């Protein structure tokens, strides 16, 4: 009744979904060879979301998965899931971007647009009546922010009333993994404060002290760094999904969080976090989550949030609640800390309940909220743009494949005035 | 019991090492094996 | 060098595994001491092809004869893609 | 179906190909026959009875060392057209190399390269092997990228040269054709790596214990950062690699591309179980200068764009709180327009060794091919011994003789003018 069509992109981005498809195949009770072999009888109740229909009872997405180079979704196909991910939405290509964004945004993945947005334009008027897009995908790549930025800005041209989110992989500020990181993530930036209305910025730096002091892991990989990424992703739709007490769609959070056209680049979280191995000591209950969310060690972005006022703070549940408490922990944290937001707007707190907890949890929420200190998320890449534009230090890789030096020279005065704006309301 | 003595033990019993945890751990979940089918609303 | 370290996969007699570092001169020799020289030398099969060319009732002989003799009863073609004929073809057996 | 084609050229391409192309025996399941008893398709083809057969291109105008490959058990892996014979030799010669005898080899080379990428579906760039200091890789190989660069055009193309030994060196005309390749090989290439024959010379007797070794000492050594080069292709990981991601990551400007390669684990068999090989101390070893394969300071210069391709346990955890504590650091230092610096790709495979090598079993390996502006010290060495002899004219008659002018001598230094020229105004600071 309410689909969601899901982009991806870049090899970033697919190892992401390739871990965000097995959490709605937890939840829904979907075996990885396309049947369902769940217990209940809500799960299939709105199963069309994520799971469209065909022969012998078989439930398979509304997926696409994209990249440039065939060397990545070989290895979806070769993972736990390769069954469940359909074989005509592998868009593939034959050379990799190689960290570059023209090679994506304007030759190599600009000739491929016109196989994907077959795809989608098939499949996005299959849907009844679809909600909206979602995105994971590199800013870090030549891929996703190559790429993908053309489907975010070509899909948009054609369905200007649909809600554009993004789970976006902003690079980490302190310890970077690319040396062109201030172009690709710059120029990237310039195209989605026209286009997108949601941006959850995601840092692995932010990442790796979670599955550390929080979860008590000595050996992390990316796959269970990609959980918890993959728990905030069906940790906003709790409410739409399912039954409950207060549901909430994803044009309820676009409204009570964004009050200005340009002031949307929300910070993400995930609320009940305890060891593996102490995980029987705590008591899950509803101060234990509430105490946790509300601090700077539980947050998705390598920003602190000390350092400025939230305008605007969402939240969503699950479980079953006591109402009360909840709005009595909500206003003690908007009482105590009342210097930790703007005084010019009334409420700040949003909240919306479930019914069903995740299969092994009782209790659960989803931190979202716009914050004016994702500044540091942009400053530090706008201030290491114009250490390198001034020595012209990569710029003959970019002159060579068609662009100018003017679609980088407006690239910053977009990024100047972006922060131009948040910096006087904190 | 070195440094981490305690978590790195016990872990082990209820659960080439990267190559087998690649596709990741079951981390954000409880131990047993199912609590659906709550016709709790 | 080339028949010995590629080819020849090397020296058999020696020490397999074994570097043992010596008392008085300062040094991990069994390995290196050994200098390989196992064996016969390289021999590729030169000598064979030259010696048919170069030792030798044909010299009277007619091209027709020693180019085509009788080949062996084996070789024949088996026509595996042919028309059956069991079945007679369609031939036209009015006379007219 | 993401094949890739290497050129190796001269008598050291063919040393070098021996030993490189044997790890990719190894490592598959394949035969020196050429037999299987599908990650081999970027090396290898399959014929309609389960051959194998590879895609590479190995010239020496003189015969006298690829009859070798014909002679033993690397013949029936090997094709019979693929390996391209003369019968005479350029003789420390750039004029022989480019002019005369470069000319009747050059058309028998093209029809095997317009062959092999008219069956390649993936080939993504171009891997050279040659010498600056010999007849054929000075002469023969720049023929090659001035053909090359006109058919082919705008794929990319990187090389793995052998550098003159800096103290020492063997054949005396040298800093004549070493020079001499220089101007025909800034514009036609895209990322020039360095490697030296006396450098790792220095690197087998400090840490492997081998006094005295061979060039088939030294030719494994190198054929493993060429199998930590190509491997993200080959295998499979978190962040893979291509020939493309080299360059626009480690190439900033047009004229300065030479970076320098650098491969951390090397221990002899038996000290390896003595010792912890975490992985503080193989990203420690690379940004020591006793491991340099040049001998060349850092000290004196400063980096600009630098690598990481890790294989087996990468934990990428432990390698960014590795990279974190270089950038801590003031005895490495860098210039304010690289302030981001790094690269990380991984792979799953750890390496594997050969039959009677001098490594031992490593888990974890790292190469580190950066660039730095330390080699414009290096270029000016063998730039000072140009003028100690043009003053003279010294060997100058061998070179009118067959071609060339004497203008090409006086072009190829002021060449060298303008390279050094930029290099010491991109090491300096905003």
């Amino acid at each position: 009744m309410r689909e969601i069509v899901h982009l991806q992109a870049g090899q970033c981005g697919n190892q992401i979904g390739a871990k965000f498809w097995e959490v709605i195949s937890d939840e829904h009770g979907i075996d990885p060879t396309g049947t369902y072999h769940g217990d209940s009888d809500l799960q299939l109740e709105r199963i069309n979301v994520y799971y469209n229909e065909a022969t012998g009872g078989k439930y398979v997405p509304r997926a696409v998965l994209v990249d440039l180079e065939p060397g990545t979704m070989d290895s979806v196909r070769s993972g736990p899931f390769g069954q469940i991910f359909r074989p005509d939405n592998f868009v593939f290509g034959q050379s990799g971007a190689g960290n570059n964004w023209a090679k994506g945004h304007y030759t190599e993945g600009a000739e491929l647009v016109d196989s994907v947005l077959d795809v989608v334009r098939k499949e996005a008027e299959s849907c009844d009546c679809l909600q909206g897009f979602q995105l994971t995908h590199s800013l870090g790549g030549g891929t996703g922010s190559g790429m993908g930025t053309l489907l975010i800005s070509k899909i948009r041209e054609e369905y200007p009333d649909r809600i554009m989110n993004t789970f976006s992989v902003v690079p980490s500020p302190k310890v970077s993994d690319t040396v062109v990181e201030p172009y690709n993530a710059t120029l990237s930036v310039h195209q989605l404060v026209e286009n997108t209305d949601e941006t959850y910025c995601i840092d692995n730096e932010a990442l790796y002290d979670i599955c550390f002091r929080t979860l008590k892991l000595t050996t992390p990989t990316y796959g269970d760094l990609n959980h918890l990424v993959s728990a905030t992703m069906s940790g906003v739709t709790t409410c739409l999904r399912f039954p409950g007490q207060l549901n909430a769609d994803l044009r309820k959070l676009a409204v009570n969080m964004v009050p200005f056209p340009r002031l949307h680049f929300f910070m993400p979280g995930f609320a009940p976090l305890t060891s593996r191995g102490s995980q029987q000591y705590r008591a899950l209950t509803v101060p234990e989550l509430t105490q946790q969310m509300f601090d700077a060690k539980n947050m998705m972005a390598a920003c602190d949030p000390r350092h400025g006022r939230y305008l605007t703070v969402a939240a969503v549940f699950r479980g079953r609640m006591s109402m009360k408490e909840v709005d009595e922990q909500m206003l003690n944290v908007q009482n105590k800390n009342s210097s930790y937001f703007v005084e010019w707007i009334p409420n700040n707190v949003k909240t919306a309940v479930c019914d069903i907890p995740p299969r092994g949890l009782k209790m659960s929420a989803t931190f979202i909220g716009n914050s004016t200190a994702i500044q540091e998320l942009f400053k530090r890449i706008s201030e290491q743009f114009t250490a390198m534009f001034r020595r012209k230090a990569f710029l003959h890789w970019y002159t060579g494949e068609g662009m100018d030096e003017m679609e980088f020279t407006e690239a910053e005065s977009n990024m100047n005035d972006l922060v131009s704006e948040y910096q006087q309301y904190q | 019991l070195l440094y981490n003595w305690e978590e790195e033990r016990a872990t082990n019993q209820l659960d080439s090492e990267s190559y087998f945890f690649r596709h990741g751990h079951q981390g954000l979940l409880t131990t047993q094996p199912q609590s659906p089918m709550s016709s709790s609303t | 060098t080339y028949d010995d370290h590629y080819n020849r996969h090397n020296y058999n007699p020696g020490l397999p595994a074994l570097r043992t570092w010596n008392g008085q001169k300062l040094l991990w020799l069994p390995e290196k001491s050994d200098f390989p020289l196992v064996a016969p030398p390289t021999n590729y099969g030169l000598l064979e092809q030259l010696q048919q060319k170069w030792l030798a009732t044909s010299l009277k002989e007619s091209i027709y004869t020693t180019s085509y003799p009788r080949l062996p009863v084996c070789a024949m073609s088996r026509r595996e893609h042919a028309i059956p004929v069991p079945h007679p073809r369609l031939q036209p057996i009015p006379r007219f | 179906m993401r094949e890739c084609i290497s050129i190796h050229v001269g008598q050291a391409g063919v040393q070098i190909g021996n030993a490189c192309w044997e790890l990719y025996c190894l490592e598959h399941g394949i035969q020196p026959d050429g037999q299987m008893p599908d990650s081999f398709n970027t090396f290898f083809s399959e014929t309609g009875a389960g051959k194998h057969v590879p895609r590479a291109v190995f010239v020496d105008l003189e015969p006298t060392v690829i009859d070798e490959v014909r002679t033993g058990t690397y013949r029936q892996l090997f094709h019979p057209e693929q390996l391209i014979t003369g019968k005479e030799d350029a003789a420390n010669n750039y004029a022989r190399g480019h002019y005369t005898i470069g000319k009747e080899i050059i058309d028998l080379v093209l029809d095997r390269i317009r062959k092999l990428a008219d069956q390649c579906t993936g080939l993504q760039g171009f891997l050279v092997f040659h010498s600056f200091g010999g007849g054929t890789g000075s002469g023969f190989t720049s023929l090659l990228m001035e053909r090359l660069s006109v058919d082919y055009g705008k794929k990319s193309k990187l090389e793995f040269s052998i550098y003159p030994a800096p103290q020492v060196s063997t054949a005396v005309v040298e800093p004549y054709n070493s020079i001499l390749t220089t101007h025909t090989t800034l514009e036609h290439s895209d990322c020039a790596f360095m490697v030296d024959n006396e450098a790792i010379y220095d690197i087998c007797r400090r840490n492997l214990d081998i006094e005295r070794p061979t060039y088939t000492n030294l030719n494994r050594l190198i054929g493993q950062i060429v199998s930590s080069i190509t491997a993200s292709l080959r295998f499979d990981g978190a962040l893979n690699v291509d020939l493309t991601e080299f360059q626009t990551n480690l190439v900033p400007y047009p004229r300065i591309h030479f970076p320098l390669a650098t491969y951390a684990p090397v221990i002899s068999a038996e000290k390896a179980y003595h010792e912890q090989l975490s992985v503080a101390e193989i990203t420690n070893a690379c940004f020591e200068p006793a491991n340099q394969m040049v001998k060349c300071d850092p000290r004196h210069g400063k980096y600009m764009a630098c690598c990481l391709l890790y294989r087996g346990d990468v934990v990428p955890k432990d390698v960014n709180a590795a990279i974190a504590t270089i950038k801590t650091k003031r005895t490495i230092q860098f210039v304010d327009w690289c302030p981001t610096g790094f690269k990380v790709g991984i792979n799953y495979q750890p390496p594997t060794v050969v039959p009677g090598g001098d490594l031992a079993k490593v888990q974890r390996a790292v190469c580190m091919l950066s660039n730095t502006t330390a080699i414009a010290e290096a270029w000016a060495r063998l730039d000072h011994k140009f003028d100690l002899m043009y003053a003279k004219r010294a060997f100058v008659h061998w070179y009118v003789g067959e071609g060339m002018e004497e203008g090409e001598f006086s072009e190829a230094r002021e060449d060298m003018a303008a390279l050094e020229k930029d290099y010491e105004e991109v090491g300096v600071d905003s």
